[PDB]
RNA sequence: UAUCUGGUUGAUCCUGCCAGUAGUCAUAUGCUUGUCUCAAAGAUUAAGCCAUGCAUGUCUAAGUAUAAGCAAUUUAUACAGUGAAACUGCGAAUGGCUCAUUAAAUCAGUUAUCGUUUAUUUGAUAGUUCCUUUACUACAUGGUAUAACUGUGGUAAUUCUAGAGCUAAUACAUGCUUAAAAUCUCGACCCUUUGGAAGAGAUGUAUUUAUUAGAUAAAAAAUCAAUGUCUUCGGACUCUUUGAUGAUUCAUAAUAACUUUUCGAAUCGCAUGGCCUUGUGCUGGCGAUGGUUCAUUCAAAUUUCUGCCCUAUCAACUUUCGAUGGUAGGAUAGUGGCCUACCAUGGUUUCAACGGGUAACGGGGAAUAAGGGUUCGAUUCCGGAGAGGGAGCCUGAGAAACGGCUACCA
RNA sequence: GGACUUUUACUUUGAAAAAAUUAGAGUGUUCAAAGCAGGCGUAUUGCUCGAAUAUAUUAGCAUGGAAUAAUAGAAUAGGACG
RNA sequence: GCCCGUCGCUAGUACCGAUUGAAUGGCUUAGUGAGGCCUCAGGAUCUGGGA
């Protein structure tokens, strides 16, 4: 059963330290590496299977292969990704082109479409507006609080020259 | 991890184990106040022993030292309370006196005998132990 | 011990909480906040063990998640939030305000205070420094950063605060003869003016205290919280005004109030 | 790992100390950057509490300042020529703090001849104004001016390359230039 | 200890960040820095007059003095720029209700602002760890030389 | 709560031990056992070994839902309830257990950080991002590649997973933006001065380096090189500003540059309002999550003074291959022989070093009651150490972690 | 704020201090070991006392004393004040 | 009367002792040296020099 691992070369098994983001390993825990047996990337007679990928079709249909097609499961859901599964320009309003999947409820044919994401909306503009506005209003605030101190300081010096001409 | 549950023991047992004299002196007491152990007399003279020890220790500080006035006065008011110490001899060189009998005499087993209500010290022991 | 300790066994708990020996094995470890661990009264302790309001601890969370209680004005949810000396606990239901302020035995008393007075607190400025952009600032014993204070404001002075808003609305210097609250030592909760300070360069300035009963006593500086003039306290005090009676003086008072 | 504890290591009396506890990680040491000259190559290292030291393995420029002229430039670093800790650093051209390097000069030249209008060694209007202003202030210094002829200036690395990924210095000057020159020849 | 040379090292010795602009022809050659350790200790003139370097000088260097101020009697000066003092003290065994003589040596750095010989009572001050053993720095001589010059030849 | 008795002789007085006697939060064992309350308990021997089950997981209105999931209704043809799986986030460094090691170590009391790291809680904190600056940069919002899933599989066998096909974001990876002003550099031109001038670039914060400012110990003057503000054109400079500390090269700020450039909101939930020049323009409520820097709070690490049981049938000890100190560096979160290089010859000791033993974790304390003492503390709280023995490491704020991993030994 | 101070031992008072333990006050857990409670009433919409005190020494800190016991000082005057 | 030593019997303890006797524990020279970490190279694939 041991899996092949691209690029080991070798037509035998070895035991590597595999990490996150690596093939033939799903880490159970953060920063966890388990040492594991691995099969080489060179095909031997000891193989139970050979995983294969067609890249050029021949001169005849293979029964349940060419002849049949199985449809993609999910459709686009991120805003722009819908835009480009129909080639649409930032103009064509994705709301219509989001995919729609029928499904019946005994005697209720029901419909459910994705939650389109990263879509620009009235709401998100109200939030980009508030950001900028607040940055400034604070900035103004700070200045008004700043000079309001500078004064407190300046008309203290204008008391240490009324304390120096008094006594 | 739970806090400690605290306890003390409440009696003390005679140095010499076969003093004929203390023996008689003991039996008689259990005989008069209707006691069942020798422990009921051990307990009390233990009680008596520490009280005296406090007393002893208080009279070593000179008169009118705060702790002496606090803890001393305390010890007396508490004694008179339950009826061990005379109203008059009430300044703790007589708390220094104070034999076992004075303590014995104040038990609810004796009180319940002393104003009749039982007639015989044991009848009292029984009625009390019987609700 | 590999990381921050998260639990608090009883017995290890500060005693001025009045927690009881049995009935458990843990005490509500005070959260991180504006008061040191060992000088706080977690909500859970005050809402249940002082105020007798909730019974379960469980109810204290449930009381709290109504935005019911609120400290210094902000609302505060933390069961084990560290509340502490000079703060202002408030119940909008039961129209009730409290300041946190010390007994004389050394404890936090229950202390009803007016709505008016419930809107401003006192903070011992614990340091003053220059911040980025040369903006000076003070920080006060309850972890308050306040930019732009008076120049005259230096460390150990005390400060009156809007709570409602951020700011400092008055301040009081540390001079011989100034009403002083004592926050630590065996003289915790006592109150008395200031005779004078012992200098001692590089290691614990000392502070001689004289109360309104002509008794005198010392506590290391840091343990002193200035709070007004002889007479005028800048906040309402608790009964007994931190004057500390001898065990005797108390026994006699306690059993003067004896005739039903 | 490397360990900076003192609990190995004999006592002042010279006694031997039992091993008490295993190595903690907070008393860790790591290996030297041993940084060399060459096309830039830096690796970050995750230090305690978030945080990063940049371990420079290969540095070819650095920003060096001519302290008396109140400026700094970024020059190629020519090489290491003196090291007080270990001669092997010099021989292997290893950059560390305090090493003595040679840099480039020609950015400090392009500044000086542009600022004093004077040229080291051997026609605008505002410029002429500004150069006339600067004088009795242009007199460089012998042992430093004589350095530009070879196009290489001696400078002392002031930074810690294995720490921050910078190799930064200051041109050698006055009394300090004397010291190292006396060394560079009284050994030559 | 030092004595002489000042530039006796492989690295050029200098006070950090105390630049002297060679362009400005001056009389003092090297600008020198100094401070007072505080706590009332005078900084000896030999620290301000001298040209020695020492980054462990409490008056001309980058150390601070904070913590125990102790005094002890000098008992070894064989180390260069650092010494060992003995602090004697008596120790109360109860039970017998009397004391016994004890001591400890304490290694301490010693700025060439001071000239110390063995026997001198000296006041030292607490330091950031300065070396493996040394956690103290000589900070005044409450001594002199122990009347050596009144041990001379003959009438 | 200050007590003694029996035993040497023919008898006597001593010396002196054996014996008796009493207590023990002090264990075992024997016999006996009815009630209330209370409630220690595999420490000792073997930190010996372990079958099996359990002991760490976690969701708010508020990161991610096309379950081909449940539900129906109540506006919802993008989404909207509820919600498996899974991604993401945080926790798993606490807790609990044990006492093997450990004798100047730990630990206590007392110090130091002007010698550092710090999730979080709390309080403060950001108009600066692009470009040789009119035919111009997605900001009405830019990139894919992935789990779950679908489907093809492999092995006797595990919390093994391969090949193929989908698709999300507060994952990953990018990348715009805003006032006014001042001050610096450069400087086209013009005109001789005493010289001035359009208008051009630069200036968030963080990083690294160098140079400055950060006064104050009571007061005055001349002169050189620069060169500031106001001319009653000889000149005058007049008010001139300064934080903390016992102490600093402190806090802060300024100059010239540096950087595989730190941070500067492409996020989410409720509400929906104003405002005319009717653009779905331009505004705008409450509060979540974030986010740099500083503070605070929970911590941590190092650390000063003094204090440990028996031992000389342990007297000299320490530098091989650091022992003690100096310079420099490297390494660290940071001091520091912590490591390296060069150099020197130091450091400790009859006031007991060094070595040996401990049937040794240290304390709070426990037992014994005239006092002085003697003995005990594995064990309910604090500290430390460990996870079969060693070593190494990943993740992370925090582990040299063991209900994490890797290797050797058993 | 400056300019400078012979060293110590002892002893007083005080600070800084964990709780449980110990000693000990208050309260009648029916008693007691314990516990830190509880106690009054309008007992139908509340009144109220508490949760002390002590010991905590050796060391370090802080303050009083100046007996007792050490230390240092002026004799080749290189003395002290100006 | 007391009493001393050799010699003899039973039982027990400890010493000396060929066996360069044995066993457990702690350090440790020399040689061999796993594995993670760092570092010089490497380029299965997979994109804009990097991974
Ligand atoms: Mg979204
Ligand atoms: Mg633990
Ligand atoms: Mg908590
Ligand atoms: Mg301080
Ligand atoms: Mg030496
Ligand atoms: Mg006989
Ligand atoms: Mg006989
Ligand atoms: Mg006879
Ligand atoms: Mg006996
Ligand atoms: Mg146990
Ligand atoms: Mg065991
Ligand atoms: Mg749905
Ligand atoms: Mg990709
Ligand atoms: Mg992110
Ligand atoms: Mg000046
Ligand atoms: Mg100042
Ligand atoms: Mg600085
Ligand atoms: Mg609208
Ligand atoms: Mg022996
Ligand atoms: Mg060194
Ligand atoms: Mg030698
Ligand atoms: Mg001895
Ligand atoms: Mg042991
Ligand atoms: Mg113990
Ligand atoms: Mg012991
Ligand atoms: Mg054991
Ligand atoms: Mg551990
Ligand atoms: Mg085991
Ligand atoms: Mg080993
Ligand atoms: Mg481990
Ligand atoms: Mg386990
Ligand atoms: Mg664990
Ligand atoms: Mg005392
Ligand atoms: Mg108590
Ligand atoms: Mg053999
Ligand atoms: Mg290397």
């Amino acid at each position: 059963g041991f899996p092949m691992k691209q690029g080991v070369l070798l037509p035998t098994r070895i035991k590597l330290l595999l990490t996150k983001n690596v093939s033939c390993y799903r880490p159970r825990r953060d920063g966890e590496r388990k040492r594991k047996s691995v099969r080489g990337a060179i095909v031997g007679p000891d193989l139970a299977v050979l995983a294969l990928v067609i890249v050029k079709k021949g001169e005849q249909e293979l029964e349940g292969l060419t002849d049949t097609t199985v449809p993609k499961r999910l459709g686009p859901k991120r805003a722009n990704n819908i835009r480009k599964f129909f080639g649409l320009s930032k103009e064509d309003d994705v709301r219509d082109f989001v995919i729609r999947r029928e499904v019946t409820k005994g005697e209720k044919t029901y419909t459910k479409a994705p939650k389109i994401q990263r879509l620009v909306t009235p709401q998100r503009l109200q939030r980009k507006r508030h950001q900028r506005a607040l940055k400034v209003r604070n900035a103004q605030a700070q200045r008004e609080a700043a000079a309001e101190y500078a004064q407190l300081l300046a008309k203290r010096l204008s008391e240490r020259k009324a304390e120096k001409a008094e006594i | 991890p739970r806090a400690p549950r605290t306890y003390s023991k409440t009696y003390s047992t005679p140095k010499r184990p076969y003093e004929s004299s203390r023996l008689d002196a003991e039996l008689k007491l259990a005989g008069e106040f209707g006691l069942k152990n020798k422990k009921e007399i051990y307990r009390i003279s233990f009680q008596l022993s520490k009280i005296r020890r406090a007393a002893r220790d208080l009279l070593t500080r000179d008169e009118k030292d705060p702790k002496r006035l606090f803890e001393g006065n305390a010890l007396i008011r508490r004694l008179v309370r339950v009826g061990v110490l005379s109203e008059d001899k009430k300044k703790l060189d007589y708390v220094l006196a104070l034999k076992v009998e004075d303590f014995l005499e104040r038990r609810l087993q004796t009180q319940v005998y002393k104003l009749g209500l039982a007639k015989s010290v044991h009848h009292a022991r029984v009625l009390i132990t019987q609700r | 011990a590999r990381g921050p300790k998260k639990h608090l066994k009883r017995l290890a708990a500060p005693h001025h909480w009045l927690l009881d020996k049995l009935s458990g094995c843990y005490a509500p470890r005070p959260s991180a906040g504006p008061h040191k661990l060992r000088e706080s009264l977690p909500l859970i302790v005050f809402l249940r063990n002082r105020l007798k309001y909730a019974l379960n601890g469980r109810e204290v969370k449930a009381i709290l998640m109504q935005r019911h209680v609120k400290v210094d004005g902000k609302v505060r949810t933390d069961t084990t939030y560290p509340a502490g000396f000079m703060d202002v606990i408030t119940l909008d239901a039961t129209n009730e305000n409290f300041r946190l302020v010390y007994d004389v035995k050394g404890r936090f008393a229950v202390h009803r205070i007016t709505d008016e007075e419930a809107s401003y607190k006192l903070g011992k400025v614990k340091k003053v420094q220059l911040g980025k952009k040369g903006v000076p600032y003070v920080v006060t014993h309850d972890g308050r950063t306040i930019r732009y204070p008076d120049p005259n404001i230096k460390v150990n002075d005390t400060v009156k605060i809007d709570l409602a808003s951020g700011k400092i609305t008055d301040f009081i210097k540390f001079d011989a003869g100034k009403l002083v609250y004592v926050t630590g030592g065996r003289n915790l909760g006592r109150i008395g003016t200031i005779v004078h300070k012992e200098r001692h360069d590089g290691g614990f300035d000392l502070v001689h205290i004289k109360d309104s009963l002509d008794n005198t006593f010392v506590t290391r500086l840091n343990n002193v919280f200035v709070i007004g003039e002889q007479g005028k306290p800048y906040i309402s005090l608790p009964k007994g005004k931190g004057i500390k009676l001898s065990i005797a003086e108390e026994r006699d008072r306690r059993r003067a109030q004896q005739g039903l | 790992g490397i360990s900076r504890d003192s609990r190995h290591k004999r006592s002042a009396t010279g006694a031997k100390r039992a091993q008490f506890r295993k190595k903690r990680k907070f008393e860790l040491g790591r290996q030297p950057a041993n940084t060399k000259i060459g096309a830039k190559r830096i690796h970050s290292v995750r230090t305690r509490g978030g945080n990063k030291k940049y371990r420079a393995l290969r540095i070819e420029t650095g920003n060096f300042s001519w302290a008396s002229e109140g400026i700094s430039k970024k020059t190629r670093i020519a090489g290491v020529v003196y090291h007080p800790s270990n001669n092997e650093l010099v021989r292997t051209n290893t950059l560390t703090k305090a090493a003595i390097v040679q840099i480039d000069a020609t950015p400090f030249r392009q500044w000086f001849e542009a600022h004093y209008g004077q040229t080291l060694g051997k026609k605008s209007k505002n410029a002429e104004r500004k150069w006339a202003a600067r004088a009795a202030s242009a007199k460089i210094e012998s042992s430093v001016e004589s350095q530009f002829s070879a196009g290489r200036l001696y400078a002392c690395i002031s930074s810690r390359p294995g720490q921050s990924g910078r190799c930064d210095g200051y041109i050698l000057e006055g009394e300090e230039l004397a010291f190292y020159l006396r060394r560079l020849t009284a050994k030559k | 200890s030092t004595e002489l040379t000042v530039q006796s090292e492989r690295a050029f010795q200098k006070q950090p960040h105390i630049f002297n602009n060679p362009k400005v022809k001056t009389s003092k050659r090297t600008k020198r820095w100094y401070k007072n350790a505080g706590l009332g200790f005078k900084t000896p003139k030999t620290a301000i007059e001298g040209s020695y370097i020492d980054k462990k000088c409490p008056f001309t260097g980058l150390v601070s003095i904070r913590g125990k101020i102790l005094t002890g009697t000098v008992v070894s000066t064989k180390m260069h720029r650092t010494i060992v003092i003995r602090r004697a003290y008596l120790h109360y065994i109860p039970k017998y209700n009397r004391y016994e003589k004890r001591h400890k040596n304490v290694p301490v750095h010693v700025s060439p602002a001071f000239r110390v010989q063995v026997g001198d009572i000296v006041t030292v001050g607490q330091c950031r760890p300065i070396s493996k053993t040394v956690r103290f720095n000589v900070v005044k001589v409450s001594a002199a030389a122990g009347k050596a010059n009144k041990q001379f030849a003959k009438f």
